């Protein structure tokens, strides 16, 4: 009930989730993309992790302006489609708006299970923790971990990486 | 599942320590160096029996402790400890570095004195 | 393709398997998925043209979607218990997607369009390792959360695995879309006994692994892909011809052949509990792909197809390139049923 | 020039002024007049918590010396 | 299937991450430490079949620490029995659930 | 769970809808596709902070990573569909059949 | 919430420009006033026609290193641990893996524009 | 050539020598001001003791004022099997307090900037 | 009282940005042996106060091939992106002091190349899609050696957060102990800025006006002032960043005043710099980055990991 | 021993970029395992106390805890001001 931020960003998150999947043209899905990894960041940044939220927003800003480069370079028509210029994907839209509204409406004037478990509401607040104790960030601390205690994590994350390197120059030799 | 018990209201009640967070941190050394047994008798009962409704009287015991060092605090070096605390609180993240006269004069003083 | 990356990147693959194999985190699994597709699309696309680029590419995205839905389940399952084990799967929703994405990465019925067309797309190498390969790091995740699986969903995608894998086979001339329809029908065969006995799971799996790389290798040997052009073998080399008709009789589950052994086996095991409609099933279908590999039989072994003038000058050349575990592979798909009790040792 | 070129770098230097000052002008204003705290971690953020509980008035920054315990 | 080369060796390549209740940094404790300790405890050596049913206390008292619904359901049976109160008139709140309570350090 | 929990489960899913129901273009596909992680990176990350899970803070970052990995061998496939006919349109790849 | 309101200023400030901008003027609106810019003559084909990228593989492998950005970002924390020989060790490995892979994308011809 | 680069490399000397005695000296006033903070601690944990029992015994009444008009309500049950301590979710403490109180509980340390 | 605060921020801000083309066309003129606007008011004091009313009294057009609302939306963005960049920074005091201020300056920044990209996209003419895969390419090139050298500089501050860097720098400048981060952070900042030499988005000889090839009037103007803003903004952090300015508790002014004048100084070096030299072909910038910034960036950061440990000089704050 | 000489002056003379960018990392690779000061840097993070000192009860057999905290006994940073 207090204010309503959480669930108010959720809600955008929705919307552009739907955005991007009626997949009117990957210009203005990028831009429902780049909508949602804000909100994103900001339902992070309410919950205590201010580092998660800016890193997933720094890197799907990246990804998506080469995305942008990609659909100038290779998915572009004569008429990009918006989302009320064809009648299939203003039809998804719609019926992602609605199914996303009439989700809200069961789960908030009743307490029902849709798929997995009942919800009631009363706000995102009332399970927080109230612990008061620190000099430091725990998020700071357990992420800086991956260091000392993460060395298996960091191998073979370093390895997937120099691989895709090799394995995107293979794949793109053509021949 | 079972009641929870829980202390009465007037079980919780105990003169409190109204000072400030600059006054606390002028003197934190000190408070550390002089109210260290009731503290730690205090810290040892709360990480033994893991439970907040076992260790009240050490809580008692230990805001007697710091209302006696505060009233000799007041009793013998008043300014000086009002000039350090006041530099302290001028402060935005509250600062030792930035306010070593005060803090030298305070403990000249109550050296000398106690 | 530079011979020291191709080796690269097949460790890549196997690293990402084994990985899968010896975790007991499920990140660690997650990433050994990841860590195998992306070593895995390159391999596919070794003999670069159209039709290898379109395999690789349905392949990606089907395992790519495979993997999305396996980290779902995963994030499910920590948050109804923070447990990051691999273990009997505390949420039920969760093990529904969880197993639905296994038998996405597997190919089993209803998620089995994209194993023919990969396997047509690629070369015969590709086919062995896609249909070698390929089956263990699922198949072991399955084994290891067998306690929690609804026998309801898997029972009924293995009997679509064997119905649709026997009815599919049964129209094809192509030879890799036949391999891939057999793969199919016994990826349902090996899921239909993992609730009952992880044991039987992993015998099938091995003695399909070893009749598999039988075929692949008697079919990269004889530079056979259709039908017509494996009917040619028998007036260059008849021995091969009569080790493929043997090999083929052994996959149809003929007894004393070592074919028949899993599924007897199987057969057996489903008996044990009660599950009496089920295996004769399986067994009446699996008579399908008894019978096109009947018909392979009469094109290339059984009978003399015609051929061509300028086979002659193929009879004054020898085979470069040897096999070295061809012989023991043939040896190890046809002669092994009477040391069928060795299984105890596989438990 | 070349001096005729310093008016415009005035005009933009005291521009430029104003943002620093008026903002610690501002929070002097709204905290006492002694330099708003920062509070980066949540014990920073229990004392100034706490100092708003025992400043009487609801206002972190109204201290509480010696003469609050008698 | 599942080859313990971990426990074979004694690597420990990632069993330092599978619960939340294995030596953090700093010694930040998990929300439901000891929930997950005192069902890790009783499940402890005598398999996934009897820790399911004997171990069912400790991890229904897990699982409400971890989602909290029940705590949840009786917050909210407790308001809604205070707002029919009040709109009925009869409830008559008191100063500190108001905010006007006299704070304490 | 919350309504917060409900509104990114729904987000995940409105994803996976998005990514199995193709229109023409390979390149929304890959755009569902990074969508869903998304999704994923935001559920386990509110899941991690919500109980204090210290060690697992390091999840969601590894998880970025593959995503990048994924997003990079998507795009590459691409560039080879687009070289072979013009055009990235799913319609195109039907060289291959059942 | 003063980030949220600091936000909100600059938008509305912004869009209340753009609206004095467009309602205060006068408008005359006529078709060769609006037509596309070419230097005086009328385009060929049409902007939204596909447009060659030269550098796609560094677009790609963009991609790949910014993720190690991610992964190298916590060094600052990283460099408080007790065990700062591990660390240290593993920091290394990441930029030498990162090094190595520029180093092969470098000698392949990877980082040449297409002709 | 040879001048440029030897200048180079001793500002680069000097600054790290400068930067080694002021890392080091404000590392020993981190700790000062920790150990000031451990002191301190005791009887902010005490207080802080006190005050979530006060909360939590206020509730208790005010729900035991609040709810007797039901049939099956025990007054003060707790959701828990074990009878151990169990430190409370805040949505128990400020559950019936004002919605600024519960804003300044919830997000009052993340929005402070 | 903070919307003063949020006020007496942003139109300074906005005079200072006016009154910078004034300096920036002077400094020109008398490097170019003239002499620069004079005439409207004394010593050309009322020429940004003419440009702007010139410039929102006159008809904006709309292309009839554009897409109208990216259209419209981009120079919002640019505007309102630029002005927020300014809320963190020290000076002594911030606005909004935020423990990790200098990955919201990274987020921020790499948002704001959107909207050049969607005026370019949006304006549906073949100059400025040019301008718009330039800005692509431009970003491709600076960004991960920016974040690297960075985060290498920042090794040393122990923390994000920007006022640190004040104390971290009490008693010498960080530029004595990174140059050579200095001066390819100097130039990463003139790409980002898309400045000469690299100013390859509007390109005024290739492509008349670039990405901007469209726009006119008050959108046109607002592009302008983004540009301006995020210029003075991004010399003021490479002053905070390498050349920190002592600071009083008791007089803040001092600190302010010293502040202020290193980011004049910066900023009419980059006023110089373009004055001074021809441009960049937009993938000789490429090379530039990726063959001789990026692999001395990787080696330089491995040295400024290992340093702090070598000598004991780890900063506090973990 | 000439041919990798002649390969330096080849290297500085062509490419030094790269030829710096390979010094500044080899130095930091391999400077760090020969430095006394990399000990110190451990100590130094390790006598942060980030969190409370919990105290020891007291069986009557333990000489080397201290029973202040101005007592002799415990550790000691001493060595730590004169750095
Ligand atoms: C339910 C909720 C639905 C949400 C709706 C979104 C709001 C936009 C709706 C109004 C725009 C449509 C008007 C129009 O097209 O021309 C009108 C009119 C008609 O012109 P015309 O020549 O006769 O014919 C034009 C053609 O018919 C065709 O004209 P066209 O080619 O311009 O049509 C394209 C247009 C038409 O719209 C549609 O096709 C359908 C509308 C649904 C769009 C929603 C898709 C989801 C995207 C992600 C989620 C966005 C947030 C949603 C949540 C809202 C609640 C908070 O679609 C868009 O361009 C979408 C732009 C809005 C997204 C704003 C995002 C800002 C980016 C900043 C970066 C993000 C940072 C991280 C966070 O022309 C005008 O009056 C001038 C242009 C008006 C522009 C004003 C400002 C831009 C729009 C407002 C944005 C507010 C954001 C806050
Ligand atoms: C080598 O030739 C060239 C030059 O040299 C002669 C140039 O100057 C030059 C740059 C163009 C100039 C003519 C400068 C034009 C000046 C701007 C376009 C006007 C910007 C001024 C306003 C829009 C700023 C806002 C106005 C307000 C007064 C600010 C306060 C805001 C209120 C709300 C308060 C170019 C491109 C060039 O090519
Ligand atoms: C039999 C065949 C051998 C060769 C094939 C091996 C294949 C795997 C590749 C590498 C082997 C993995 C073993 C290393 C596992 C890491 C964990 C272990 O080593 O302990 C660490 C010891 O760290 C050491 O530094 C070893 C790590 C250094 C690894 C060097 C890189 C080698 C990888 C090269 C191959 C990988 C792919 C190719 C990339 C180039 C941490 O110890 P410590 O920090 O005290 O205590 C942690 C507990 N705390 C947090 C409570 C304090
Ligand atoms: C720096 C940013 C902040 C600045 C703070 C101030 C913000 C100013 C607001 C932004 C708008 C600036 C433009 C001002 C010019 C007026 C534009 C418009 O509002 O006027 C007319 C709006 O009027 C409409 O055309 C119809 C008349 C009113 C419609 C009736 C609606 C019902 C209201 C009831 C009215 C009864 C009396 C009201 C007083 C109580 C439009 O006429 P039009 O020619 O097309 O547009 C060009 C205007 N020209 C002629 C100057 C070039
Ligand atoms: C006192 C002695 C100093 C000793 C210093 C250490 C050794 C120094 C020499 C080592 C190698 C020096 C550079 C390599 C030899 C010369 C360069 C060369 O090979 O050819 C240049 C050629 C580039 O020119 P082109 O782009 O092809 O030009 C096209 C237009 N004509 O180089 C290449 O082809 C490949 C370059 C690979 C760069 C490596 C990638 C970045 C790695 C450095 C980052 C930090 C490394 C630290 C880790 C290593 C620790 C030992
Ligand atoms: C004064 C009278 C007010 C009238 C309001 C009309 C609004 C409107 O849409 O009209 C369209 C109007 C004028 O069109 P014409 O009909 O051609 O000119 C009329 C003059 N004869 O067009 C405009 O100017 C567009 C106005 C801008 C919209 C303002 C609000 C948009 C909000 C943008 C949100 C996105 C911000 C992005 C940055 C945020 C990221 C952190
Ligand atoms: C767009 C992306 C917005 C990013 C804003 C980032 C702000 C920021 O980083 O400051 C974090 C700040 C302070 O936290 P710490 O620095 O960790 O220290 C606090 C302890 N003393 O945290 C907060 O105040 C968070 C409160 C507000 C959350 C941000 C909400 C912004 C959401 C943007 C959505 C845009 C509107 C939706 C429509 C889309 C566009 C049409
Ligand atoms: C004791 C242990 C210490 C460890 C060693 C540390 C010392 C290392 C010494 C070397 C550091 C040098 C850093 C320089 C980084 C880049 C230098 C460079 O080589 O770049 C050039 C080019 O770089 C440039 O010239 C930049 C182009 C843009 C110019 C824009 C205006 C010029 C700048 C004006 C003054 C800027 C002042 C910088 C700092 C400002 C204050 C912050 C590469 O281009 P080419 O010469 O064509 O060769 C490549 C093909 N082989």
């Amino acid at each position: 009930m207090t204010m309503y931020i959480a669930f108010i960003l959720s809600t955008i998150f929705v919307i552009g989730f739907v955005g991007f999947s009626s997949k009117p043209s990957p210009i203005y899905g990028g831009l429902g993309l780049i909508v949602s990894g804000g909100v994103g960041c900001g339902i992070v940044l309410n919950f205590g992790g201010s580092f998660l939220g800016l890193m997933v927003f720094l890197i799907y800003l990246g990804g998506m302006l080469v995305v942008f480069g990609y659909t100038t370079a290779m998915a572009t028509e004569m008429y990009p489609e918006v989302w009320v210029s064809n009648k299939t994907v203003f039809g998804a839209f719609v019926s992602g708006l609605m199914m996303e509204f009439c989700m809200v409406y069961y789960a908030l004037k009743e307490e029902e299970v849709e798929i997995i478990f009942k919800f009631n509401g009363l706000g995102d607040w009332v399970i927080y923790d109230t612990g008061d104790s620190g000099f430091f960030s725990e998020e700071a601390m357990g992420i800086a971990a991956l260091y000392s205690y993460g060395t298996w994590l960091v191998i073979v994350t370093g390895w997937s990486l120099l691989i895709g390197v090799v394995v995107i120059m293979e794949i793109t030799r053509g021949n | 599942p079972g009641i929870v018990e829980l202390p009465t209201l007037e079980d919780l009640k105990v003169q409190e320590v109204k000072v400030s967070s600059s006054v606390l941190k002028a003197a934190a050394h000190h408070y550390g160096a002089q109210c260290d047994k009731p503290n730690k008798e205090f810290m040892l009962c709360r990480w033994e029996e893991k439970d907040p409704r076992r260790c009240l009287e050490e809580g008692k015991l230990v805001n007697q402790c710091a209302l006696d060092f505060f009233r000799q605090i007041k009793r013998h070096c008043a300014e000086p400890f009002t000039e350090y605390w006041t530099c302290i609180d001028y402060s935005g993240l509250q600062l030792f570095r930035h306010c070593r006269k005060q803090q030298a004069k305070f403990d000249e003083c109550v050296l000398d004195k106690l | 393709m530079n011979p020291i990356i191709y080796t690269t990147l097949i460790m890549t693959v196997m690293s990402g398997t084994m990985l899968v194999m010896i975790s007991s985190h499920w990140l660690l699994i997650w990433i050994g998925f990841e860590m195998n597709l992306l070593a895995m699309i390159p391999v596919l696309m070794k003999n670069f043209n159209p039709r290898a680029t379109e395999a690789a590419t349905k392949y990606f995205l089907t395992q790519a979607t495979a993997s999305m839905m396996l980290m779902m389940a995963i994030i499910i399952n920590l948050l109804y218990s923070g447990q990051w084990t691999i273990t009997k799967m505390f949420n039920p929703v969760a093990m529904t997607m969880m197993t639905m994405a296994l038998a996405m990465k597997l190919g089993l019925s209803p998620f089995h369009f994209w194993v023919p067309e990969v396997t047509q797309g690629i070369s015969l190498q590709a086919g062995l390792l896609l249909l070698t390969w390929q089956k263990l790091a699922p198949l072991s995740v399955l084994c290891q959360i067998s306690q929690s699986i609804n026998p309801n969903l898997m029972l009924t995608m293995a009997m679509l695995s064997i119905l649709i894998g026997g009815w599919g086979g049964l129209n094809q001339t192509q030879l890799r879309k036949i391999m891939a329809y057999s793969s199919i029908a016994h990826m349902g065969w090996m899921t239909a006994v993992l609730p009952y006995n992880t044991t039987m799971t992993i015998l099938n799996l091995l003695i399909y692994i070893t009749m598999t790389l039988a075929m692949f290798m008697l079919l990269i040997h004889s530079s056979a892909t259709t039908t017509l052009s494996l009917s040619h073998t028998w007036n260059k080399m008849p021995v091969i011809t009569s080790l493929m008709m043997v090999t083929l009789l052994s996959m149809g589950g003929l007894p004393p052949l070592s074919g028949f052994m899993p599924k007897w086996m199987i057969i057996q095991e489903m008996t044990k509990n009660e599950s009496i409609i089920m295996p004769t099933l399986m067994a009446m279908t699996a008579l399908l792909n008894l019978y096109f590999y009947m018909r392979l039989a009469y094109s290339s072994s059984l009978t003399m197809f015609p051929s061509t003038n300028n086979m002659k000058m193929k009879w004054q050349f020898e085979h470069t390139k040897q096999m070295k575990l061809l012989p023991t592979m043939i040896v190890l798909s046809t002669l092994v049923l009477p040391m069928t009790p060795a299984l105890s040792s596989l438990n | 020039m070349w001096f005729e070129i310093l008016p415009g770098i005035a005009v933009m230097a005291a521009c430029l002024f104003i943002p620093g000052m008026a903002t610690a002008h501002i929070h002097k204003f709204t905290n006492g007049g002694k330099e708003k705290r920062v509070a980066h971690f949540s014990y920073q953020w229990n004392l100034m918590e706490r100092d708003r509980r025992i400043s009487g008035v609801n206002r972190y920054h109204v201290t509480k010396g010696l003469e609050n315990i008698d | 299937p599942f080859f313990d080369v971990q426990k074979r060796l004694g690597l420990d390549l990632d069993r330092w991450m599978t619960i939340q209740s294995a030596e953090q940094p700093h010694k930040i404790p998990g929300r439901c430490h000891a929930f997950e300790k005192e069902w890790i405890e009783c499940a402890h050596g005598i398999g996934g079949i009897r820790a399911e049913k004997e171990c069912k206390i400790e991890f229904d008292d897990f699982v409400e620490c971890l989602l909290r619904q029940k705590t949840m359901k009786r917050l909210s049976a407790i308001k809604r029995q205070r707002d029919k109160l009040i709109k009925e008139g009869k409830y008559t709140p008191p100063p500190h659930h108001l905010g006007k309570e006299d704070p304490r350090p | 769970m919350p309504l917060v929990y409900m509104n990114i489960i729904m987000a995940f899913a409105i994803a996976l809808a998005g990514l199995l129901m193709y229109r023409s273009h390979l390149m929304s596909s890959l755009l569902c596709l990074e969508g869903m992680m998304l999704s994923l990176f935001i559920m386990s990350t509110l899941i991690i902070l919500n109980t204090h899970f210290t060690l697992a803070n390091m999840m969601p970052i590894i998880l970025l990573v593959f995503a990048a990995c994924e997003a990079a061998l998507g795009l590459s496939l691409l560039v080879m569909v687009s070289n072979t006919y013009g055009t990235d349109y799913v319609q195109n790849l039907n060289l291959l059949q059942c | 919430m003063n980030i949220m309101l600091t936000l909100l200023t600059n938008v509305t400030l912004a869009s209340l420009l753009v609206l004095i901008a467009f309602w205060l003027p006068q408008l005359n609106a006529y078709s060769e006033k609006t037509s596309p810019y070419e230097c005086g003559f009328d385009p060929m084909g049409s902007a939204r026609l596909p447009f060659s990228m030269k550098f796609f593989l560094v677009a790609i492998t963009f991609l790949l290193f910014d993720l190690e950005i991610a992964l190298l970002l916590p060094l600052p924390w990283a460099s408080q641990t007790n065990n700062l020989k591990t660390m240290l060790t593993m920091a290394l490995f990441l930029l030498i893996l990162l090094a190595a892979s520029l180093a092969y994308e470098w000698t392949q011809k990877g980082l040449e524009w297409a002709e | 050539g040879y001048s440029m680069f030897a200048v180079g490399i001793g500002t680069l000397l000097f600054g790290y020598w400068s930067m080694m005695k002021w890392n080091r000296e404000r590392r020993r006033l981190q700790i000062e001001d920790f150990e000031a903070r451990i002191a301190l601690m005791p009887l902010f944990q005490a207080e802080k003791d006190r005050r979530v029992l006060q909360m939590l015994r206020e509730n208790l009444e005010e729900e035991a004022i609040i709810m007797k008009d039901v049939p099956d309500w025990k007054v003060g049950e707790s959701v828990f099997h074990t009878t151990r301590w169990v430190t409370p979710m805040m949505g128990e403490l400020y559950g019936l307090r004002t919605n600024e109180e519960i804003l300044s509980a919830t997000y009052g340390f993340i929005w402070y900037t | 009282m903070f919307m003063i605060n949020i006020l007496s921020l942003i139109i300074p801000i906005l005079l200072a940005v006016a009154f910078l083309t004034l300096v920036e066309r002077k400094v020109l003129g008398y490097m170019q042996l003239r002499k620069g606007p004079n005439v409207v008011g004394p010593y050309g004091l009322l020429q940004p106060i003419a440009d702007a009313l010139k410039l929102f009294t006159k008809e904006p057009l709309r292309p009839a091939t554009s897409s109208i609302s990216m259209f419209i939306i981009a120079p919002i963005l640019a505007l309102s992106l630029a002005l927020t960049m300014w809320v963190p920074l020290p000076m002594p005091y911030p606005l909004i002091n935020m423990n990790l201020g200098v990955l919201f300056m990274l987020a921020m920044s790499s948002l704001a190349v959107y909207s050049i990209l969607w005026s370019g996209w949006a304006s549906n003419s073949k100059y400025a899609l040019i301008g718009a895969l330039r800005a692509v390419a431009q970003t491709i090139s600076y960004e991960v050696t920016l974040a690297i050298i960075l985060l290498s500089v920042l090794l040393m501050n122990g923390s994000y957060t920007l006022s640190t860097l004040i104390t971290t720098q009490e008693h010498i400048w960080m530029i004595f102990t990174s140059w050579p981060l200095a001066m390819m952070w100097f130039i990463s900042t003139l790409a980002e800025t898309n400045r000469a030499p690299f100013d390859l988005t509007e390109g005024e000889s290739e492509l008349v006006s670039g990405f901007n090839v469209e726009y006119a009037a008050g959108p046109f103007a607002m592009f302008f002032m983004a540009e301006y803003a995020n210029i003075i903004m991004m010399n003021a952090f490479t002053a905070i960043l390498f050349l920190g300015a002592s600071h009083d508790p008791h007089t803040p002014e001092l600190y302010t005043i010293n502040f202020v004048l290193k980011t004049l100084a910066l900023t009419i070096t980059f006023l110089w710099i373009r004055a001074s030299y021809p441009r960049f072909r937009y993938d000789q910038l490429m090379h530039l980055l990726w063959k001789s910034f990026l692999p001395l960036t990787l080696a330089l950061c491995m040295w400024h990991i290992s340093l702090p440990i070598m000598t004991a000089s780890i900063p506090p704050q973990s | 021993a000439g041919r990798i000489a002649s390969f330096l002056k080849n290297a500085w003379a062509k490419e030094p970029v790269l030829v710096a960018s390979f010094a500044i990392g080899g130095l930091a690779i391999i400077l760090p395992s020969l430095s006394p000061y990399t000990n110190y840097a451990i100590r130094i993070n390790r006598a942060t106390p980030y969190n409370y000192p919990v105290p020891l009860r007291d069986d009557g057999n333990m000489p080397d805890v201290p029973s202040h905290p101005q007592d002799p006994q415990g550790p000691s940073l001493e060595w730590l001001k004169n750095l």
